[PDB]
C-alpha cells in the first residue's frame, strides 16, 4: 500500500486549551491525525472539551499517539468517518503508522509478518538460567 | 496451682462485699418501693448468688481474688473446660456435619447455585437431625468422608 | 490551519514569548562589573572558590562566644537514682 | 474418528488451565490436522474470566 | 441483581451478591429512559421520608414512656 | 576541637550532594 | 521498550487488537486454529503496558502476554 | 553512559524512576548487565570484606568516644550510682537550658546516657582505663584496614579464587567448625583465664606483664598430666567484692553455676570453662567432612543415602546437594533462618543469664537491648522467608529436583497453607474472644466471671527446673528421681538459689495474663509464616498465575484482568508480612517491658490483674507511663527527656506518612504531577530553567517500600522513645 500522505489541511475550530503540546512536541515527537467529514459536526476532543469538526480534510496535531487513536476510535464510531495518524517528528520526516496496511488491524490480511509469535504455547517456557534471555523468546 | 480455693479466700470473699457495698450505695438515692429499687437489689441478690455458686463447684482463685481456670485435664476441674469442650465440639460437629450433608444433596442436577443463595428446600428433606449422631461420621470416614481427587 | 513541515518550529511553542527582549543594553557602568567579576565567571573555578569559602564556616564556629556551649553552670541532678 | 467421543468426560492435563486436575464436558472435535487444538470443552465452573469453555491439545485422559 | 434481568441472571461467583447491592441505587444504569429513573427516585423520597417519620414517633415515644422529661422539667 | 568537626560532617553533606548530582545527570 | 508475545494456543478472536489504543497488535494469517488468524505484536515501540489486551483475551490463560521491561517515554504514557 | 552503569535498560530511562531504581537495585549483582558466576561470587566475598571493616570501624569508634568524652573511670569505681555516658552533645540549635538539662554523669558538657551497655561489657573482661580503651580502638581501626586490605587484594587477577574454590563446601565447614568457632572460642578463654577473671580478681594483667604473671598458682602442668580439678579447688567467695582481692579464689574454671552475688552476673570463671567446652566439640566436629587428607564425608553422598524405603518422602534428599551449593539465595535464607533463631536465643537468654557486671541492675539497659535483639531477629526472619521464594523463581531447577523431599513441597502446598490459615484463624478467634469478653465484665463491674486460664503446662515446667513456687513435685523439685541428685552439688546448689531469687528475672511468676499473650504471639507467628511461606510455595506461580515464574521475585502487578491481581507477586506477600512481623514483635516486646517496670517498681500485682484485658494494657501501661514522656519539654520547663517526647512525635509523623505511599496509589499522582509540569513550562522566569529527568509518580512497588520504611522507621522510632525515657524517668 502507498501511504496516502498529508501536505495541508485546515484545523477544527476550537479556540486553545491547556492540553496541548509543550515542548516534547519541540524536541522529541508530537502525532497529527487527519479524517474527513460528511458535515460540520461536533465532537469531543480529548484533553480539552467542545470542538467542531468540520468539512474538509480535517487536520489535528497532538501527542503520545494514543491521544489520536482515542480521537480514531470514536471518529469511527459515532460517525462513519475513516481516518489516519502519523508521527511528525521535530525535523520533517514522514513516518506512517495505522492504519498503514491500509486496513484495520483488527481485520486479518494478507502479508504482514507474525513478528513475536511462539509456537510453544504458554506454560511450557523454562526457568533460568544465568544465561542471556527471559525464556518467553 | 498456688491458688487456694475461692472458699478459703479472704481476696474474693472481699471482691463480693465490695461489689454489694457499691450497688447498695445507688439505692439509697431512690427509696425503696421504687422501680430503680428492685432492678439494683435483684443485682445484688444475683451478685451474692453468683459468688456464692462459684465456691460451691470449686474453683481456684488466684491472689487477685478472681477464679482461674484449669485445663490441664484434672478430673477435679474437668467441668471447667473438657465438659464444656465435648458440649462445643458435638454442637460445632453437628452443625459442620448438616451444612456438609445439604451441599452434597444439592450438587446433583438442578441449578446448584439457586439453592446456595435461596433454600427454599428447608432441611432438605429432613437434613437437621441427622446431626443428632454426627460422630459416626467416623463410619463415613472409613469409606468417603474424602475425595480422592488431590492427594491422599 | 497553519502548519508547515517546512518550519517545524513555529508549528511547536518554540518560538520566544513576546517577553524575550532583543534590545539595545544598559549604561557603561559595565565596563566596571566585567573587570571585577571575572573571576568569578570561570566557572568550576568558582565552584571550588565557594566550597573552600566554606572555610568560612569553620572559621566562624571554631571562633564564637555567644552560642549556647556552657551550662551556664549548675550543680547538676542525681538524678532518679543518683 | 480421532481420540474423544462427543459426550466423554475428560481430566485436563494443562498443568496452566483453572481446570488443571479437572474434569469436564467435550463440545466436539474439529478434524482439521491442522488445528493445534481443538476438543472443545465445557467445564461447570468458571475461571476468573467468567469462561466456561475452552480448547485442548490432544493429549488428555478420559474417564 | 433483581433490578436487571441479565443482572439477575444467576449466580456464580460470590462477586454478584456484592455487586447486588453495590448498584441497588444506581438507577440511571438499570434504564436509560429518564422518566423511569424519575419515577423511581421520587417514590424512593417518600420510602426515606416514612423512616425519618418512624424515626421521629420513636423518638417522642421514648420520651413518653422510657424518659425522665418531666423530672427534668 | 569537637566545634570543628560537625559543621566538616555538613560540608561534606554539601560537597558529596553536589557531586553525586554531577555524576547523575552525566 | 515493554515485551509482548503471542502463543498458538490463540484462536483469532481478534479481541487483544480491538482493546489497544495505541495499535501495538494486529491480525495474521495463519493454519492453526478455525479463524485461521493469529494476533501479532509488531509495534512494540508503542506499547504502555495496560494489559487491556489480556483483560479481552477468551482462552483458558492469556495468549497474549505483555512482559514489563524497560521504560521509555512511549511505555511511560508521557505527554510531556 | 549514565548511572545505573550496571544497567543500560535503566540508564536510558528519561524520567526521575531511573535514579531511583538504580540505587535499589545495586546490590543485586544478578540482574547486572552481562553478570557472571563468576563475577557475582567475588563480588559478595569483596563485599564481605566491606561490610568488616564498617563493623571494625563503627566499634572503633564506641571505644573513642567513651575513652575521650565517656568518664567510665568514674562509672568503674562506682559502678551503681554513675550513669555511663555514650558521647558529647554538640548542636548550635541547644538553647542555655538545653545545655542544662544534658548535662548529666560528671561531665564537663551537656552528653548522652549510654544504654548500649558497652560499658558493662567492657568492664566485665578486664577494661579498667581510658587508655585501655583507645588501644582497642586503634586495633580496631588497624583491623578495620586489613580487611580492606584482603578485599582489595582478592579483587586483584593473581588473588582471586575460583567459583569451584567458593563452591568447595566441605572444607569450609571444616575449618568454621575447627577454626572459625572453635579456636575463637577458645582464645576466648584464653583471655578470660588470663585477663578477665584476675582484672575481676585485682590484679591488673596487660601487655607489659601478662607473659610472667601466671593465671593459676599451679603450672600448665596440671592439664597436661589430665588432673584438670585442681582448676576448680579453689573458688571465688560468694561475698565478693569486684576488683577486689577479697574472697578471691584461685581456680579458673568452675560450673557454680547460679550468680555471682554482688554482681548479679554469670560467674567468669563458668565462662571461661564454658568455651573451653564448647571449643572442643566445635574443634573434633570440624573434621566431619573430607577435604585432601583421604579421610572424612561427602556431604552429598550423605543426603543421597537418606532415602526411607516405601515411600513416603520419595527420593529423599538426591540431588539437594547441588541444589543448594549451585544457589546462594538458599544458602541465605537458610543462614538468616539459623541466625535469626538464635538471635532471639541471645535475648531470651541475656535477660534471664546476664552475663556482664552491672548489667542487670540498669533497668533501661536491660530493656534496651531485648528490644534491639528482638526487632534484630524480626527483620531477619522475614528474610530467610524473603529469600526462599527468590531460590524458587530464580535457582531452582525442578527435573534436578524430582520427587525430592523440597519438591514435595510444592506438591502439596494448599496443605500447609490452609493448615496455616487453619492454626491462624483458630488463634484469633479465642485469643481476640477471651480477651473481648473479659473487658465486657470488668465494664459491667463483674471481673468474677472472667475466664482466666492457667497456664498450668508452662508452671508445670517451672516447677520442673527447680521452682517450689506451685504444688507440683516435678523432677528438680520432687521428693525421688535420678534427675535433681545429678546435680552432685555443683551447678545445683549455686544455680537452685537463683531460680527461686525474688528478685531476678531467672524464670518469673506466671499467671492468667500470661496465658493470654503467650497465645497472642503464637497467633503472631503462625500469621506471620502463613503470609510468607504462602508467597513463597505460590511464587512459581498459582491458579491466578500459572506463569509468575515469568516474571520475577518483583513485579507490581498482573493487572485488573481475570478480576483483579494486586499485591500477587512474592515481594508484596513478604511486605505484607513485615507488618505482621512488626505487630508479633510489637506484642512481644510490650509483654517484656510492661511485666518488668511492675516487677522493679514491686508492684508485680498491677500487671497480673490489668494484663487479663485490654483496657488494662492501654490505660495502665501505654497511658500510665507516658506522663513524664511527654513532659520531657513543657510549656513551663525543660527536662533531659525533651529529646525523647521530641522523638517520640517524630515517630508518629514517620509512621502515618507511611499510610500515605500505602492508602493513595499512583495514578493520582502522576496525573497531578503532569498538571505540574504544564505549569512549569507556563511560568515566565522560570522557563529558562528546565529539569534533567522527567518528573513522574513513584511506582506501584517502589511506593509500598517507601511507604513500608515509613510505617517501620516510626514503629521503632515511637517505642525506642517510650521505651528509653519511660524507663530511664522512674529507672
Ligand atoms: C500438653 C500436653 C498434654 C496433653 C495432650 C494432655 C492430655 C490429657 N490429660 Mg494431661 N496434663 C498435662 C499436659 C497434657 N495433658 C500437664 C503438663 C499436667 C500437669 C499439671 C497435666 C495433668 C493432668 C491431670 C491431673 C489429668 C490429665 C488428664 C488428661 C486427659 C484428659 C482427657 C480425658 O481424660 O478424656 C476425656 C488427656 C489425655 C486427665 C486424665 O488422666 O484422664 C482421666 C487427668 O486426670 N492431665
Ligand atoms: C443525597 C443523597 C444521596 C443519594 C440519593 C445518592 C444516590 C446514589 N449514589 Mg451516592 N453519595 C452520597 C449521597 C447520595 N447518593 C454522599 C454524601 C457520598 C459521599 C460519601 C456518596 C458517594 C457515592 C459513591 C462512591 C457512589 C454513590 C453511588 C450512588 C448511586 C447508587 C449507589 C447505591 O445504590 O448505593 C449502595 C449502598 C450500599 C453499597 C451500602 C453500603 C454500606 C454502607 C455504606 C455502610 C454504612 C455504615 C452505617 C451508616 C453505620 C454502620 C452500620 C453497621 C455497623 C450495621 C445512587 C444514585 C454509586 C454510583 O455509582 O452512582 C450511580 C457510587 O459508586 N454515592
Ligand atoms: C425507629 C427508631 C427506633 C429505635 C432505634 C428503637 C429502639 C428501641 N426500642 Mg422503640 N419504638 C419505636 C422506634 C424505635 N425504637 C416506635 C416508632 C415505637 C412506637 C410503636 C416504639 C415502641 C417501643 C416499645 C413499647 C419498646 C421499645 C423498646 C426499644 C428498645 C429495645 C429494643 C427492642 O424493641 O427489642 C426487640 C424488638 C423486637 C423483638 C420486635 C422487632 C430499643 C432501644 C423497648 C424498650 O424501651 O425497653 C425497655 C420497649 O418495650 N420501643
Ligand atoms: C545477610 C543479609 C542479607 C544479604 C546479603 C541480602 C542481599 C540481598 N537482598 Mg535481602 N533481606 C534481608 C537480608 C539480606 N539480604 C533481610 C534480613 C530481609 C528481610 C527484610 C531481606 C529482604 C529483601 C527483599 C524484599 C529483597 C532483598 C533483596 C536482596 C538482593 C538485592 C538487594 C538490593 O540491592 O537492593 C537495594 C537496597 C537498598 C537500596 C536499601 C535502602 C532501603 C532501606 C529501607 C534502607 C534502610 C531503611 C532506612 C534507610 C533507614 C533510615 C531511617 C533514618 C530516619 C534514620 C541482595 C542479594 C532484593 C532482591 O533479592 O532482588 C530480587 C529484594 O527485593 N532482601
Ligand atoms: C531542626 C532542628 C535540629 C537540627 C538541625 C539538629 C541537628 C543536630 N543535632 Mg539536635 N536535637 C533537636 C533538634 C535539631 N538537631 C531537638 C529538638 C532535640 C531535643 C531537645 C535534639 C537533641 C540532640 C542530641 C542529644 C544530639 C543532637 C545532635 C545533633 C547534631 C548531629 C551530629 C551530626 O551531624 O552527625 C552526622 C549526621 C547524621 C549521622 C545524620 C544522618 C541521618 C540521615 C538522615 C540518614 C543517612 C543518610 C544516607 C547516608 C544518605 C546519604 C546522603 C548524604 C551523603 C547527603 C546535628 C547538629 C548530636 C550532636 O550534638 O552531635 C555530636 C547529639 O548528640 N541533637
Ligand atoms: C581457620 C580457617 C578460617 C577462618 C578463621 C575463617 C573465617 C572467616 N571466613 Mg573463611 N574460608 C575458609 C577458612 C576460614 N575462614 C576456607 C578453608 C574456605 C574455602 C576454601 C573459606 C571461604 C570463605 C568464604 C566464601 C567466606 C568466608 C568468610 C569468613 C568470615 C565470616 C564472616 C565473619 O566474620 O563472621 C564470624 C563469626 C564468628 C566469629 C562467630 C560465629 C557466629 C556466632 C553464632 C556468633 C555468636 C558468638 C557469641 C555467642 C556472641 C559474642 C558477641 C559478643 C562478642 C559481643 C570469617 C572471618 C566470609 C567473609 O568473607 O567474611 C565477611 C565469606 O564470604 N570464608
Ligand atoms: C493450636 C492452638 C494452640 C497453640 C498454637 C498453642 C500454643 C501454646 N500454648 Mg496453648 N492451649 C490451647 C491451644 C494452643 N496453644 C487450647 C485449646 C488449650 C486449652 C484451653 C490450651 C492451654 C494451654 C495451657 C495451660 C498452656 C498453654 C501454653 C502454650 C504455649 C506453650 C506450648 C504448649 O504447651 O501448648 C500445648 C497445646 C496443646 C497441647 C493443644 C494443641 C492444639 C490442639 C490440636 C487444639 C485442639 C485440641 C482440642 C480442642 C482438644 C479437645 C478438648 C477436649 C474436648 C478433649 C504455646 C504458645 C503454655 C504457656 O506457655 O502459657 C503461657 C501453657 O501453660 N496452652
Ligand atoms: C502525616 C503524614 C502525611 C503528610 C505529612 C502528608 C502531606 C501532604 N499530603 Mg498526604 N496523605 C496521607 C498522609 C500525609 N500527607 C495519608 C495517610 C493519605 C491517605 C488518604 C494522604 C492522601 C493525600 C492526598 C490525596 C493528597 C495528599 C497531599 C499532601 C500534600 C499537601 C501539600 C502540603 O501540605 O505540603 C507541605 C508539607 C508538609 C506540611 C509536610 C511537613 C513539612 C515539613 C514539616 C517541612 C520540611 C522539613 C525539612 C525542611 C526537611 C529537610 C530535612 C532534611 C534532612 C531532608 C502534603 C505533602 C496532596 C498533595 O499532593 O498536595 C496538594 C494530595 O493531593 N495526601
Ligand atoms: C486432650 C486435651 C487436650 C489436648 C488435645 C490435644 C493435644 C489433642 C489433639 C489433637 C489433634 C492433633 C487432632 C488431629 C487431627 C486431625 C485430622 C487429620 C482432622 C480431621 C478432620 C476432619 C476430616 C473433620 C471433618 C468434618 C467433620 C467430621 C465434622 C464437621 C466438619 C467436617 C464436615 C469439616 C488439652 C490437653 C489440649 C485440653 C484437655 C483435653
Ligand atoms: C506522595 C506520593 C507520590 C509522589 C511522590 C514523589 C513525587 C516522591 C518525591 C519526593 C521528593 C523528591 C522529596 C523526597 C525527599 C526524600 C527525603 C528523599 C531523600 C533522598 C535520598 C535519601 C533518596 C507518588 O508518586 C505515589 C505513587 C504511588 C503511591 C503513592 C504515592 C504517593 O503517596
Ligand atoms: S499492554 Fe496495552 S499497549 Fe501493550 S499490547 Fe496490551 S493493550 Fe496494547
Ligand atoms: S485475545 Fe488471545 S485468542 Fe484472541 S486474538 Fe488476541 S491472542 Fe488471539
Amino acid at each position: 500500500t502507498p501511504p496516502e500522505l498529508d501536505p495541508n489541511t485546515p484545523s477544527p475550530i476550537f479556540g486553545g486549551s491547556t492540553g496541548g503540546l509543550l515542548r516534547k512536541a519541540q524536541v522529541e515527537e508530537f502525532y497529527v491525525i487527519t479524517w474527513e467529514s460528511p458535515k460540520e459536526q461536533i465532537f469531543e476532543m480529548p484533553t480539552g472539551g467542545a470542538a467542531i469538526m468540520r468539512e474538509g480534510p480535517n487536520l489535528l496535531k497532538l501527542a503520545r499517539k494514543e491521544q489520536c487513536l482515542a480521537l480514531g476510535t470514536r471518529l469511527r464510531s459515532k460517525y462513519k468517518i475513516k481516518y489516519q495518524f502519523y508521527r511528525v517528528f521535530p525535523s520533517g520526516e514522514v513516518q506512517y503508522l495505522h492504519p498503514k496496511d491500509g486496513v484495520y488491524p483488527e481485520k486479518v490480511n494478507p502479508g504482514r509478518q507474525g513478528v513475536g509469535v511462539n509456537f510453544r504455547s504458554i506454560g511450557k517456557n523454562v526457568s533460568p538460567i544465568e544465561v542471556k534471555f527471559t525464556g518467553k523468546q | 496451682s498456688g491458688l487456694t480455693p475461692c472458699k478459703e479466700s479472704k481476696q474474693f470473699a472481699k471482691r463480693e462485699k465490695q461489689s454489694i457495698k457499691k450497688l447498695e450505695s445507688s439505692l439509697k438515692i431512690y427509696a425503696a418501693d421504687s422501680a430503680p429499687a428492685l432492678a439494683i437489689n435483684a443485682t445484688i441478690e444475683k451478685t451474692k448468688r453468683r459468688f456464692d455458686n462459684y465456691a460451691k463447684q470449686g474453683l481456684l482463685c488466684g491472689a487477685d481474688g478472681l477464679p482461674h481456670l484449669i485445663v490441664s485435664g484434672d478430673q477435679r476441674h474437668w467441668g471447667e473446660f473438657i465438659t464444656p469442650g465435648i458440649l462445643f465440639l458435638y454442637i460445632a460437629g453437628w452443625i459442620g456435619w448438616v451444612g456438609r450433608s445439604y451441599l452434597i444433596a444439592i450438587r446433583d442436577e438442578k441449578k446448584p447455585t439457586q439453592k446456595e443463595i435461596i433454600i427454599d428446600v428447608p432441611l432438605a428433606s429432613r437434613l437437621v437431625f441427622r446431626g443428632f449422631s454426627w460422630p459416626i461420621a467416623a463410619y463415613r470416614e472409613l469409606l468417603n468422608g474424602e475425595l480422592v481427587a488431590k492427594d491422599v | 490551519y497553519f502548519d508547515l513541515e517546512d518550519i517545524g518550529n513555529t508549528t511547536g511553542q518554540w518560538d520566544l514569548y513576546g517577553s524575550d527582549a532583543p534590545s539595545p543594553y544598559s549604561p557603561l557602568q559595565s565596563k566596571f562589573f566585567e573587570t571585577f567579576a571575572a573571576p568569578f565567571t570561570k566557572r568550576g573555578l568558582l565552584l571550588k572558590f565557594l566550597i573552600l569559602g566554606g572555610g568560612s564556616t569553620l572559621a566562624y564556629f571554631s571562633t564564637t562566644a555567644s552560642g549556647d556551649i556552657l551550662p551556664i553552670v549548675k550543680g547538676p541532678q542525681l538524678p532518679p537514682k543518683l | 474418528p480421532i481420540g474423544p467421543k462427543r459426550g466423554a468426560k475428560v481430566k485436563i492435563l494443562r498443568q496452566e488451565s483453572y481446570w488443571y486436575k479437572g474434569t469436564g464436558s467435550v463440545v466436539t472435535v474439529d478434524q482439521d490436522p491442522n488445528t493445534r487444538y481443538p476438543v472443545v470443552v465445557r467445564f461447570n465452573k468458571v475461571n476468573y474470566a467468567n469462561v466456561s469453555t475452552n480448547n485442548y491439545a490432544l493429549d488428555e485422559v478420559e474417564e | 441483581g433483581h433490578f436487571s434481568r441479565t443482572i439477575a441472571k444467576g449466580p456464580d461467583t460470590t462477586t454478584w451478591i456484592w455487586n447486588l447491592h453495590a448498584d441497588a441505587h444506581d438507577f440511571d444504569s438499570h434504564t436509560s429512559d429518564l422518566e423511569e429513573i424519575s419515577r423511581k427516585v421520587f417514590s424512593a423520597h417518600f420510602g426515606q421520608l416514612s423512616i425519618i417519620f418512624l424515626w421521629l414517633s420513636g423518638m417522642y415515644f421514648h420520651g413518653a414512656r422510657f424518659s425522665n422529661y418531666e423530672a427534668w422539667l | 576541637p569537637s566545634l570543628f568537626v560537625p559543621l566538616v560532617g555538613l560540608l561534606f553533606p554539601a560537597v558529596a550532594m553536589a557531586s553525586l548530582f554531577l555524576h547523575v545527570e552525566k | 521498550s515493554h515485551s509482548v508475545k503471542i502463543y498458538d494456543t490463540c484462536i483469532g478472536c481478534t479481541q487483544c487488537v480491538r482493546a489497544c489504543p495505541t495499535d501495538v497488535l494486529e491480525m495474521i494469517p495463519w493454519g492453526g486454529c478455525k479463524a485461521k488468524q493469529i494476533a501479532s505484536a509488531p509495534r512494540t515501540e508503542d506499547c504502555v503496558g495496560c494489559k487491556r489486551c489480556e483483560s479481552a483475551c477468551p482462552t483458558d490463560f492469556l495468549s497474549v502476554r505483555v512482559y514489563l521491561w524497560h521504560e521509555t517515554t512511549r511505555s511511560m504514557g508521557l505527554a510531556y | 553512559l549514565r548511572i545505573p552503569r550496571f544497567s543500560q535498560g535503566l540508564a536510558q530511562d528519561p524520567t526521575t524512576r531511573r535514579i531511583w531504581f538504580g540505587i535499589a537495585t545495586a546490590h543485586d549483582f544478578e540482574s547486572h548487565d552481562d553478570i557472571t558466576e563468576g563475577r557475582l561470587y567475588q563480588n559478595i566475598f569483596a563485599s564481605h570484606f566491606g561490610q568488616l571493616a564498617i563493623i571494625f570501624l563503627w566499634t572503633s569508634g564506641n571505644l573513642f568516644h567513651v575513652a575521650w568524652q565517656g568518664n567510665f573511670e568514674a562509672w568503674v569505681q562506682d559502678p551503681f550510682h554513675v550513669r555511663p555516658i555514650a558521647h558529647a552533645i554538640w548542636d548550635p540549635h541547644f538553647g542555655q537550658p538545653a545545655v542544662e538539662a544534658f548535662t548529666r554523669g560528671g561531665a564537663l558538657g551537656p552528653v548522652n546516657n549510654a544504654y548500649s551497655g558497652v560499658y558493662q561489657w567492657w568492664y566485665t573482661i578486664g577494661l579498667r582505663t581510658n587508655e585501655d580503651l583507645y588501644t582497642g580502638a586503634i586495633f580496631l581501626l588497624f583491623l578495620s584496614f586489613i580487611s580492606l586490605l584482603a578485599g582489595w587484594l582478592h579483587l586483584q587477577p593473581k588473588w582471586k579464587p575460583s567459583v569451584s574454590w567458593f563452591k568447595n563446601a566441605e572444607s569450609r565447614l571444616n575449618h568454621h567448625l575447627s577454626g572459625l568457632f572453635g579456636v575463637s572460642s577458645l582464645a576466648w578463654a584464653g583471655h578470660l583465664v588470663h585477663v578477665a577473671i584476675p582484672g575481676s580478681r585485682g590484679e591488673y594483667v596487660r601487655w607489659n606483664n601478662f607473659l610472667d604473671v601466671l593465671p593459676y598458682p599451679q603450672g600448665l602442668g596440671p592439664l597436661l598430666t589430665g588432673q584438670w580439678n585442681l582448676y576448680a579447688q579453689n573458688p571465688s567467695s560468694s561475698n565478693h567484692l569486684f576488683g577486689t582481692t577479697q574472697g578471691a579464689g584461685t581456680a579458673i574454671l568452675t560450673i557454680l553455676g547460679g550468680f555471682h552475688p554482688q554482681t548479679q552476673s554469670l560467674w567468669l570463671t563458668d565462662m571461661a570453662h564454658h568455651h573451653l567446652a564448647i571449643a572442643f566439640l566445635f574443634l573434633i566436629g570440624g573434621l566431619m567432612y573430607r577435604t585432601n587428607f583421604g579421610i572424612g564425608h561427602s556431604i552429598k553422598y550423605i543426603l543421597e543415602a537418606h532415602i526411607p524405603p516405601g515411600g513416603r518422602l520419595g527420593r529423599g534428599h538426591k540431588g539437594l546437594y547441588d541444589t543448594i551449593n549451585n544457589s546462594i539465595h538458599f544458602q541465605l535464607g537458610l543462614a538468616l533462618a539459623s541466625l535469626g533463631v538464635i538471635t532471639s536465643l541471645v535475648a531470651q537468654h541475656m535477660y534471664s543469664l546476664p552475663a556482664y557486671a552491672f548489667i542487670a541492675q540498669d533497668f533501661t539497659t536491660q530493656a534496651a537491648l531485648y528490644t534491639h535483639h528482638q526487632y534484630i531477629a524480626g527483620f531477619i526472619m522475614t528474610g530467610a522467608f524473603a529469600h526462599g521464594p527468590i531460590f524458587f523463581i530464580r535457582d531452582y531447577n525442578p527435573e534436578q529436583n524430582a520427587d525430592n523431599v523440597l519438591a514435595r513441597m510444592l506438591e502439596h502446598k494448599e496443605a500447609i497453607i490452609s493448615h496455616l490459615s487453619w492454626a491462624s484463624l483458630f488463634l484469633g478467634f479465642h485469643t481476640l474472644g477471651l480477651y473481648v469478653h473479659n473487658d465486657v465484665m470488668l465494664a459491667f463491674g463483674t471481673p468474677e466471671k472472667q475466664i482466666l486460664i492457667e497456664p498450668i503446662f508452662a508452671q508445670w515446667i517451672q516447677s520442673a527446673h527447680g521452682k517450689t513456687s506451685y504444688g507440683f513435685d516435678v523432677l528438680l523439685s520432687s521428693t525421688n528421681s535420678p534427675a535433681l541428685n545429678a546435680g552432685r552439688s555443683i551447678w545445683l546448689p549455686g544455680w537452685l538459689n537463683a531460680i527461686n531469687e525474688n528478685s531476678n528475672s531467672l524464670f518469673l511468676t506466671i499467671g492468667p495474663g500470661d496465658f493470654l499473650v503467650h497465645h497472642a504471639i503464637a497467633l503472631g507467628l503462625h500469621t506471620t509464616t502463613l503470609i510468607l511461606v504462602k508467597g513463597a510455595l505460590d511464587a512459581r506461580g498459582s491458579k491466578l498465575m500459572p506463569d509468575k515464574k515469568d516474571f520475577g521475585y518483583s513485579f507490581p502487578c498482573d493487572g485488573p484482568g481475570r478480576g483483579g491481581t494486586c499485591d500477587i507477586s512474592a515481594w508484596d506477600d513478604f511486605y505484607l508480612a513485615v507488618f505482621w512481623m512488626l505487630n508479633t514483635i510489637g506484642w512481644v516486646t510490650f509483654y517484656w517491658h510492661w511485666k518488668h517496670i511492675t516487677l522493679w517498681q514491686g508492684n508485680v500485682s498491677q500487671f497480673n490483674e490489668s494484663s487479663t484485658y485490654l483496657m488494662g494494657w492501654l490505660r495502665d501501661y501505654l497511658w500510665l507511663n507516658s506522663s513524664q514522656l511527654i513532659n520531657g519539654y513543657t510549656p513551663l520547663v525543660c527536662n533531659s527527656l525533651s529529646v525523647w517526647a521530641w522523638m517520640f512525635l517524630f515517630g508518629h509523623l514517620v509512621w502515618a506518612t507511611g499510610f500515605m505511599f500505602l492508602i493513595s496509589w499512583r495514578g493520582y499522582w502522576q496525573e497531578l504531577i503532569e498538571t505540574l509540569a504544564w505549569a512549569h513550562e507556563r511560568t515566565p522566569l522560570a522557563n529558562l530553567i528546565r529539569w534533567r529527568d522527567k518528573p513522574v509518580a513513584l511506582s506501584i512497588v517502589q511506593a509500598r517500600l517507601v511507604g513500608l520504611v515509613h510505617f517501620s522507621v516510626g514503629y521503632i522510632f515511637t517505642y525506642a522513645a517510650f521505651l528509653i525515657a519511660s524507663t530511664s524517668g522512674k529507672f
